[PDB]
């Protein structure tokens, strides 16, 4: 199936049971939600964007159920503006970007 | 976009 | 043709001309360059990102060379880490993200 | 990732 890119390409996912609605990005290397807890097993990172930076947990091999599979994978959690889903996830899920 |  | 997700999305694009390496990103409403000048023909424009926000020069209707078309659309410049062609251009481009 |  495909997305189209004329409107946000956002679907609802589970982290851990949590539904989250995520913007698939495949310029983000890292996925990073917000408003979601997993806990006291992370590392903390930094990550970088367009206007700056922020602080970030990473966690890994959380579980994922989106667009029909659950993989488990690493989730970062920060103040993100959107929740998104970088190339780790969707490299996942066996999305490509097609012309 | 994102990275470090 | 298509990428896969497991090395960064990057072009070559020429704007007006100009050469630069481009990474397409679905995440990304707009499309915002830098190190290129393409004049004084500009609206001001604040765009947000991860870390907070930059100031961009807004143009419109600027031709665009990339992965065998030329298309004209509207880029922005500001000081952005990495360039990126948001949906606006991936549109145009016919690129959609399958899975 | 970017909008306004």
């Amino acid at each position: 199936p495909q997305f189209h890119l004329w409107k946000r390409p956002v679907v609802t996912a589970h982290i851990e049971g949590q539904p989250v609605e995520v913007l698939l990005d495949t310029g983000a290397d890292d996925s990073i939600v917000t408003g979601i807890e997993l806990g006291p097993h992370y590392t903390p990172k930094i990550v970088g964007g367009i206007g700056g930076f922020i602080n970030t947990k990473e966690y890994k091999n959380v579980e994922v159920e989106v667009l029909g599979k659950r993989i488990k994978g690493t989730i970062m959690t920060g103040d993100t503006p959107i929740n998104i889903f970088g190339r780790n996830l969707l490299t996942a899920l066996g999305m490509s970007l097609n012309f | 976009f994102e990275a470090l």
